[PDB]
C-alpha cells in the first residue's frame, strides 16, 4: 500500500541514490546482501514502500537506474550496496551522452525511452496501490536533463493522478561545472513546470558552506554532500514509513504547500546539525531544532531568504516530543519574523510528526520551505542564458541535433512568465 | 566499454606514442612484452591468451623510425600488421604527403582502423597525433582526416597537433605546410589542441633545471598531458568527463577549436619538497603566463572557454575555492558573453612516474585545456611569414609538379583570412 | 530567572574572565569537564544565573569571548577550565588591533560588531527574563576600549532598560603600559558616561601595593592580582546566586548608589584579606571586616579617600552573621568619620546579607562605594590627554582612519564637564 | 596564526641571517635539515611530510655570499627558488641599486613575496634587514620599500638597518649612500630601528672581554635583538606586544621613526656568576650610556619614548618597582610633552645559548626599543660629511653616468635638512 517508484538519472542522480539506499537500509536494518538483520518489528511493517520481497527472505529495492554510458554503472555494481539492486534494473546505453541535452531529449533519449519504460511499468504493474513516483537528477548534465525530464513526459501521459517529484541539483552562482550549464537548464526547467508536482531546488554552493561554516570538515568528499540531501530525501517520507502522532505523506506536502499549480520550487533543509568536537556543548533539544532551520546558513540553496517571502512552510519532525513544544516554537518564529512571511495566507506553517529518529540521533527535523527567494535562482540563470544566445554562440550543437529558435525563445519566455508572477506576489496585500 | 583507438602519423607522432605507450603500460602494471603479473579495457584488447595489445596504428611514410619500434625494447607489443610504413618519405612537402605518396597507401590504413572498429562497441573517437611542420605530418594526416568523415563522421576526432614556434623553425617551409594543412582541417576536426616546443623548452629550463634537454625529456612532458586528458576513462572518478564533452565546452564556434594545453606542477625532484602543493597553489600555476605550453602571452586577448582536469588526491570543496579566486583577479579576464567558463574534472589517480624521469612523484596533478583568443595574434604571424615567401613565389615548383594546382594558395590564404577577423568578432563587446 | 549575559573583551579581559569562571565554578562545585561534583543541592537551586544546562547533565557558561587578534584566544581554550566554554563564543579578527582606538572603534570594530551581536542576541533570546549585561575590558588598550565601547553603543539601542555594568582597569599614575594610553581613556570615558549604568574603576597600582602590604606576597603573577578582582565580580551577584536575609541584586546595588545620571563610576573593595603566616594572629570576626574596608590601603583604585566624600556607600556581607552587629559598626563609622560623608543624603550606607561565604573562608565582605575622590582620577588623564593634544603628537595614527579634531574636543570638554559636577556636589550643602 | 615573512638585503643582510636562522632553529629544535624530532607557525611553514621551512627571501646582487648559505650547513633549510642572486654588484653605488642593476630583477623578487603572502592569512608585516653603507643595502632596499607601499601598504614595514659609525668607515662613499637611501625610505617606511657596528666592538671588549671579535661575534648580539622583539609572537606571554604595536607607541610623528636597540644582559660566562642579575639591576643596565649599541650619547637629548621587552623568569610587581626608580633619575630625562613614556612587554621563555658562543646561559633579559632626539647629533654630522664631499663634487661622475639626474642630490639634502629642524621643533618645551 502506497508504493513509491524510485527513478535514478546520470552521473549525479546515481551517486546520490547509491548514498540514499545506504540509508533506507540502514533505517530498515538491511545488509548490503539483501537480508534482514533488525532488531525490533516496526522496521517490517511499512517494508513494502521501496522493497519488493524476494524469495527467501530477501528485499530488492524498487528502483530504475538510468545512463546513457556505463561508465557510472560500473562502479554503482561494484560499490558497497551494489549487490541489492537487481540486475535488470541497471537501462545504459553504449552511446555517450556528450553533455549536451539535443543529445539527451532528442537522439539518443528516443533509443532509450522505449526501452527504460518496460522496466517502469513492469513494477508498477506489481504494486498494489500506487502513491507516486521520485526522480533524482542535475540540471547541469545532459543525461539528468535531457533523458530525465524525457521520462517524466512520457509517464504524465500515464500515470496523471500519481505525484511526481523531483531532487534537482541546481548549478551555482560562483563556480560553474558545465560551459554550458545555462543551457541546459533554461531548456529543462520549461519541462519541469508543466509535468511534475513539487520540485526540490538543491544548490552545490549551499552544501560546501554547511560542511565548513557548521560541521566543520577538512576534505568534505561527494560522499559527504550527498550524505545530506538523502538524509533529507528520507526525512519527507518518514511519516509514511513509520506510525507517528500527526502523519503526512507526499500528497498532504504536495496539497499544503502549492498554492497555484506553476509555483511548486523549494528549498530544503535539515536539522541538527553539529560540529564533531562541538556535539557535547550543544543543548541538543527542541528549540535548537527550530533555531537551526530558519537561519540563512542552513539552507540548501544558494539563495538568501530574506530577500523573499515564505508562502508555504512545512516541517516535519522525527522522534518523541511533545506536540505544544512544537507549537510554542513554530508560532514564535512568525511573530517576530511576521513580515518575511506573507500576508494573504494565515498560518501558513504546516507541521508533521513522526515517531523514530534516524540510527544515531536523539530527534531530527526535516525543513520543506517555499519561498519567493528562489526569484534570485531564475533570475540569474535567465541572465546568464540570454547573454550567451544573443551571440547566438554553443548554437549549432544544438541546432545540429534537429532543433529551432522557437524551442529557445518560447523557453526563455516562459522562465519569464514565471520570475514574473514571484515578483507580484511578493508585493500582493 | 568506452573504447578510443589513436593514431600517430609521423616522425614527431611516433616519438610522441614511444612515450605515451610507455607511460599507459606503467599505470597498469603491463610488461614490455603485453603481460602482465578491466578498466583498462578501453585502450587495449585482452586477446584469448593473456596478452594485451595496444589500440594504435603507427603510420609513417619513411621507414627510419617505426624500426626503432621494430627492434627496440617495445617490440612484442604491437600487432605488426599496425606498423605500416612507406618507401620514400614525404620530405617537407604537403603536395607529397596529399597527392602523390599520401594517395598510394591511403587505403591500406583505412582497412587496418576499420578492422580496429568492428571489435569495439563504446568507440568514443579518435586522437591524431601530428606535427604542422613535416610533411607525412601535415599532408597525410589533412587526407587522412577527409577519409574519417566520410566513413564515420558522428566520431569526435580530437588532435594533438605540434604547433610551430614564433623563432625556433627547423624546417624552412614550415609557413607553406601549416597553412595548407589547417585549410583542410577546418572542416572536418573537432577539437585540435595546441602544444609548441620552443615554450616546454622554457619550462624545462627554468622549472627543472634541466640545462640540455633532448627530444625525449619534451616527449614525457606532452604524454603527461595525453594521460590526464584520457585518465577519466581508464579509472574511476568523483566526477569524470569524456571525449565527446571536450567538443561541447570548448569549441562555442565551428571555426573556431584551436584551444591550447598547459599542466602544472612541473618541478624536479630536489624541489619537490619545501612547497606542500595544494590545489589552491598548484590552480594559479596554470593562468600563470610563464607556465603555459604555446608561447602566446594570454593577458593579450581573452579566454573563451577553460577546462580544468584535476587528478590525485583532490578535495572537491577546495578545487570550489580555487577556482573562485582567478575570477576575482584582474589580469585574467574572460569574453563578455560567457559568465561561465569552466569545464571541471577529478579524478582519483595519482600522476604515475616513470624511472629515468625528471618529474618527481607527487600527490596531486592539473591538466589545463584552455580556449583563448590570444592565440590570434599567432595566426597573424604565420599568415606574415606566408604572405612573404609567396610575394616572391619562392619554393612553389616543387608545389606545382607535385600535382597541385598553382591558385589553391590563393584560395587557402583567402580561407585563413577569413579565420582572422572571425577572432575580432569574438573580442568585441556588445550594446547594453 | 534574572539571568546575565557576561561580556569578554581584549587582552585582560580575557585573562580576568579565565580566572573569574575559575571562581564561580569553584563556588558550584563544576569540574574543568562541564559536569557537576557538588556536595549539598543549594549550588544547583540558581545555577541558570551564568550557566546554560546542556545535554547530559553537564553547565556551560554565558560567556561572549571577544578579540581582534587570536593569540589570547590560543591561551584560554588550552589552559585550565578552558574546554568549558562553547567554541562557537570564540569570536576573534585575523587582522589584530594595533593598541590603537582608531583600530578598535572605527575600521576593524565595524568588521567585526556584526558578527558578535549575532552571538550576543541569541543568547539573549535564550534566557527567561533577562536581568542584564557585564563587560569585562580595559581602558588602556584597544580592543577592550574600541571593540569594548562599540559593543555597549550597539546593546543601549536594542535593550534599553537592561542594566549593563563593566569592570575597567584604569591606568595607573606613576607607571604607564601603552604609550597612548591617555588618548585610549579620554575617547573611552567619552562613551561610558552615556551607555552604561555603574562602572567599576580598578587601577593596577592599587593591586600590587595590596599584594605587598597586606597579603605580602614575594612574587604576586597576574593570576595572584586577578583573583582579587574576580573575587569582588562574585562578591556583587552573590546575594543573587543565594539566598539570604537581606537580599539584594544588580539592580538595588543600581539604584542606591547612583543618585545622578553621570556620577556612576565607583571604587570596589574586599575584606578580609590576611597575609601567610599571619593569618592565625588575627581575630576573624564581623569588626574585622569593617576596619579593613575603610582604610585607604584596601581600595582597588590609586587614590586616597580622604581627599573627597562618599556621596553613597554599599557593603555586601556574606556568612551566617548578626543583623544588630552591622548595623553597629556602620553606624560608628559614619559618626566618627562624620565629615568624609556627605551633608544632603542622609544615612547614605546600603545594607545586604547572603549566607553562603566563599569557599575557604568563614565569613566575607564586599565593599562598593561611591565618592568624589575619583575626581583625582580624571584631572590626572586630562592633564595627560591635553599635555600630548596641545602639540598634536600621535595623532596621525588617528586621524588617518577617519577622524577629526572633533571628535577628540568634544570628549575632552565632556570629561571637563564631569570634572566639574564632582567639585560641584563636595562643597554643597 | 600571526604570520610574518623577513627579507635579507645585501651581504649585512644575509650574514645577519645567518645567525638569525640559527637562533630561531634553536629555539624550536628544528633540526638542519628542517625536520624536528603550534607556536612556531609563524615564522615557518609546515609542509606536507613533517619539514619545516622558513619563510624569509635573501636576496644580493653579487653571488659570492649566498653561496655560503647553498653550500654550508643550513643547505637543505632553505627553498632554492627563495635563494635569489643576481650577476654583478652594486658595488658601493646607489645608482646600481636603484637604477641600472636593481631594475633587472626587482619583478622576480616581488613575485617570490607574492607567493609567500597568499599562503598567510594573519600577515602582519615585513621585516627588511639591510644597511646604509653598500649598494644593494641601500639602492635596492630603496627600491623594495617603494614597491611594497604599491602593493601592500596596509601591513606594518619594520626596518633593521646598519647605521654608519662615526669613526669606523670601511666604504669611502657612505656618506652619499646613506643620504639617497634615507631620502626614499622616509616615505615608506614605518619604522627603522638603528644598530651600529662600533658600539658593538665597544660592549664586546669591555663587557664580555673579547679582544678580537669578528662579524660573526657581532651577529650573535643583533640577532638576540631580532629574538627578543620576536618573541611575543612566537610563545605566550603576561603581557604581549605585536609588530604592529611598534610603530604606534615610538613614532609620534610621520617624519621621527629612528629609534635605537639597547641589549642587556651582555655578560661572559666566568663573569656569569658573583651577582644575581634582578630586573631592578638589568633594566639600569639599559639607560646606562655606557651599554647603548649606537654611539650617541643619550643626555645630549631626550627620551621621546621607549619599548622594553622583558623575556625570562620576570615578576609584573618588580617591573613596576624598576621602571619606578627611572623616572626619579636626574640624568634620563624625558621631553615635556610625552608624560607616559613606556611600553612594557613580559614573554616567559628564557633566552636560549648558541653552542660556542659567548653570552652566558642566564634567567632573564631585556631589549629596549627606545626613541631619543640624541640621534639628532648623529643626523648632524653625516649632513656635514654630505657637504664637504659634494662641495669640490667628488665621486658624482659615478653617479650621473649611471642614470640619475645631478640635480637630485640638492633634492636630498634640502629634504634631510629638513629633518634636522624637526628634532628643533620637538626639543622645545612649551609656553604655560
Ligand atoms: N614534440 C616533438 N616534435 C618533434 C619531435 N621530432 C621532431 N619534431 C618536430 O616535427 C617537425 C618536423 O616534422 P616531421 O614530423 O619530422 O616530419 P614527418 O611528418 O615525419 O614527415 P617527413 O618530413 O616526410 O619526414 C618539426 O617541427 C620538429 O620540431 C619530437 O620528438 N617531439
Ligand atoms: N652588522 C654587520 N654589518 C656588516 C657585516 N658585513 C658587512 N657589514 C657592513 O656592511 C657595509 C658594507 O656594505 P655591504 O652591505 O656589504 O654591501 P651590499 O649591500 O651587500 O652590496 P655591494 O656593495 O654591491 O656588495 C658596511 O657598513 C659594513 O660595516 C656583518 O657581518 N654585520
Ligand atoms: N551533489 C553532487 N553533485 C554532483 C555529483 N556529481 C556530479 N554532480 C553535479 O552534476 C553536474 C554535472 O552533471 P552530470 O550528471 O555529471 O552530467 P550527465 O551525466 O551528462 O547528466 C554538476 O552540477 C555537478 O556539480 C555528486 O556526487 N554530488
Ligand atoms: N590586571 C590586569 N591588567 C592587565 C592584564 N593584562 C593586561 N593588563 C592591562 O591591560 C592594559 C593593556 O591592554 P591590552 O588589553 O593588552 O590591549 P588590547 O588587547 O588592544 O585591548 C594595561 O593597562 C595592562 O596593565 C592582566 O592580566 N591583569
Ligand atoms: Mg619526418
Ligand atoms: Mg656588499
Amino acid at each position: 500500500m502506497r508504493e513509491i517508484v524510485h527513478i535514478q538519472a546520470g552521473q549525479c542522480g546515481n551517486q546520490i541514490g547509491a548514498k540514499f539506499w545506504e540509508v533506507i537500509s540502514d533505517e530498515h536494518g538491511i545488509d548490503p546482501t539483501g537480508s534482514y538483520h533488525g532488531d525490533s518489528d516496526l522496521q517490517l511493517e511499512r517494508i513494502n514502500v521501496y522493497y519488493n520481497e524476494a524469495a527467501g527472505n530477501k528485499y530488492v529495492p524498487r528502483a530504475i537506474l538510468v545512463d546513457l554510458e556505463p561508465g557510472t554503472m560500473d562502479s554503482v555494481r561494484s560499490g558497497p550496496f551494489g549487490q541489492i539492486f537487481r540486475p535488470d534494473n541497471f537501462v545504459f546505453g553504449q552511446s555517450g551522452a556528450g553533455n549536451n541535452w539535443a543529445k539527451g531529449h532528442y537522439t539518443e533519449g528516443a533509443e532509450l525511452v522505449d526501452s527504460v519504460l518496460d522496466v517502469v511499468r513492469k513494477e508498477s504493474e506489481s504494486c498494489d496501490c500506487l502513491q507516486g513516483f521520485q526522480l533524482t537528477h542535475s540540471l547541469g548534465g545532459g543525461t539528468g536533463s535531457g533523458m530525465g525530464t524525457l521520462l517524466i513526459s512520457k509517464i504524465r501521459e500515464e500515470y496523471p493522478d500519481r505525484i511526481m517529484n523531483t531532487f534537482s541539483v541546481v548549478p551555482s552562482p560562483k563556480v560553474s561545472d558545465t560551459v554550458v550549464e545555462p543551457y541546459n537548464a533554461t531548456l529543462s526547467v520549461h519541462q519541469l513546470v508543466e509535468n511534475t508536482d513539487e520540485t526540490y531546488c538543491i544548490d552545490n554552493e549551499a552544501l560546501y558552506d554547511i560542511c565548513f561554516r557548521t560541521l566543520k570538515l577538512t576534505t568534505p568528499t561527494y560522499g559527504d554532500l550527498n550524505h545530506l540531501v538523502s538524509a533529507t530525501m528520507s526525512g519527507v517520507t518518514t511519516c509514511l514509513r513509520f506510525p507517528g502522532q500527526l502523519n503526512a505523506d507526499l500528497r498532504k506536502l504536495a496539497v499544503n504547500m502549492v498554492p497555484f499549480p506553476r509555483l511548486h520550487f523549494f528549498m530544503p533543509g535539515f536539522a541538527p546539525l553539529t560540529s564533531r568536537g562541538s556535539q557535547q556543548y550543544r543543548a541538543l533539544t527542541v528549540p535548537e531544532l527550530t533555531q537551526q532551520m530558519f537561519d540563512a546558513k542552513n539552507m540548501m540553496a544558494a539563495c538568501d531568504p530574506r530577500h523573499g517571502r515564505y508562502l508555504t512552510v512545512a516541517a516535519v519532525f522525527r522522534g518523541r516530543m511533545s506536540m505544544k513544544e512544537v507549537d510554542e516554537q513554530m508560532l514564535n518564529v512568525q511573530n517576530k519574523n511576521s513580515s518575511y512571511f506573507v500576508e494573504w495566507i494565515p498560518n501558513n506553517v504546516k507541521t508533521a510528526v513522526c515517531d523514530i529518529p534516524p540510527r544515531g540521533l536523539k530527534m531530527s527535523a526535516t525543513f520543506i520551505g517555499n519561498s519567493t527567494a528562489i526569484q534570485e535562482l531564475f533570475k540569474r540563470i535567465s541572465e546568464q542564458f540570454t547573454a550567451m544566445f544573443r551571440r547566438k554562440a554553443f548554437l549549432h550543437w544544438y541546432t545540429g541535433e534537429g532543433m529551432d529558435e522557437m524551442e529557445f525563445t518560447e523557453a526563455e519566455s516562459n522562465m519569464n512568465d514565471l520570475v514574473s508572477e514571484y515578483q507580484q506576489y511578493q508585493d500582493a496585500t | 566499454m568506452r573504447e578510443c583507438i589513436s593514431i600517430h602519423v609521423g616522425q614527431a607522432g611516433v616519438q610522441i606514442g614511444n612515450a605515451c605507450w610507455e607511460l599507459y603500460c606503467l599505470e597498469h602494471g603491463i610488461q614490455p612484452d603485453g603481460q602482465m603479473p578491466d578498466s583498462f579495457n578501453t585502450f587495449f584488447s585482452e586477446t584469448g591468451a593473456g596478452k594485451h595489445v595496444p589500440r594504435a596504428v603507427f603510420v609513417d611514410l619513411e621507414p627510419t623510425v617505426i624500426d626503432e619500434v621494430r627492434t627496440g625494447t617495445y617490440r612484442q607489443l604491437f600487432h605488426p600488421e599496425q606498423l605500416i610504413t612507406g618507401k620514400e618519405d614525404a620530405a617537407n612537402n604537403y603536395a607529397r604527403g596529399h597527392y602523390t605518396i599520401g594517395k598510394e597507401i591511403i587505403d591500406l590504413v583505412l582497412d587496418r582502423i576499420r578492422k580496429l572498429a568492428d571489435q569495439c562497441t563504446g568507440l568514443q573517437g579518435f586522437l591524431v597525433f601530428h606535427s604542422f611542420g613535416g610533411g607525412t605530418g601535415s599532408g597525410f594526416t589533412s587526407l587522412l582526416m577527409e577519409r574519417l568523415s566520410v566513413d564515420y563522421g558522428k566520431k569526435s576526432k580530437l588532435e594533438f597537433s605540434i604547433y610551430p614556434a614564433p623563432q625556433v623553425s627547423t624546417a624552412v617551409v614550415e609557413p607553406y605546410n601549416s597553412i595548407l594543412t589547417t585549410h583542410t582541417t577546418l572542416e572536418h576536426s573537432d577539437c585540435a589542441f595546441m602544444v609548441d616546443n620552443e615554450a616546454i623548452y622554457d619550462i624545462c629550463r627554468r622549472n627543472l633545471d634541466i640545462e640540455r634537454p633532448t627530444y625525449t625529456n619534451l616527449n614525457r612532458l606532452i604524454s603527461q598531458i595525453v594521460s590526464s586528458i584520457t585518465a577519466s576513462l581508464r579509472f574511476d572518478g568523483a566526477l569524470n568527463v569524456d571525449l565527446t564533452e571536450f567538443q561541447t565546452n570548448l569549441v562555442p564556434y565551428p571555426r573556431i577549436h584551436f584551444p591550447l594545453a598547459t599542466y602544472a606542477p612541473v618541478i624536479s625532484a630536489e624541489k619537490a619538497y619545501h612547497e606542500q602543493l595544494s590545489v589552491a597553489e598548484i590552480t594559479n600555476a596554470c593562468f600563470e603566463p610563464a607556465n603555459q605550453m604555446v608561447k602566446c602571452d594570454p593577458r593579450h586577448g581573452k579566454y573563451m572557454a577553460c577546462c580544468l582536469l584535476y587528478r590525485g588526491d583532490v578535495v572537491p570543496k577546495d578545487v570550489n575555492a580555487a577556482i573562485a579566486t582567478i575570477k576575482t583577479k584582474r589580469s585574467i579576464q574572460f569574453v563578455d558573453w560567457c559568465p561561465t567558463g569552466f569545464k571541471v574534472g577529478i579524478n582519483y589517480q595519482p600522476p604515475t612516474v616513470v624511472p629515468g624521469g625528471d618529474l618527481a612523484k607527487v600527490q596531486r596533478a592539473v591538466c589545463m585545456l584552455s580556449n583563448t583568443t590570444a592565440i590570434a595574434e599567432a595566426w597573424a604571424r604565420l599568415d606574415h611569414k606566408f604572405d612573404l615567401m609567396y610575394a616572391k613565389r619562392a619554393f612553389v615548383h616543387w608545389y606545382v609538379g607535385e600535382g597541385m594546382e598553382e591558385g589553391e594558395f590563393s584560395e587557402a590564404r583567402e580561407d585563413m583570412a577569413a579565420l582572422e577577423k572571425d577572432y575580432e568578432e569574438v573580442g568585441v563587446d556588445s550594446v547594453e
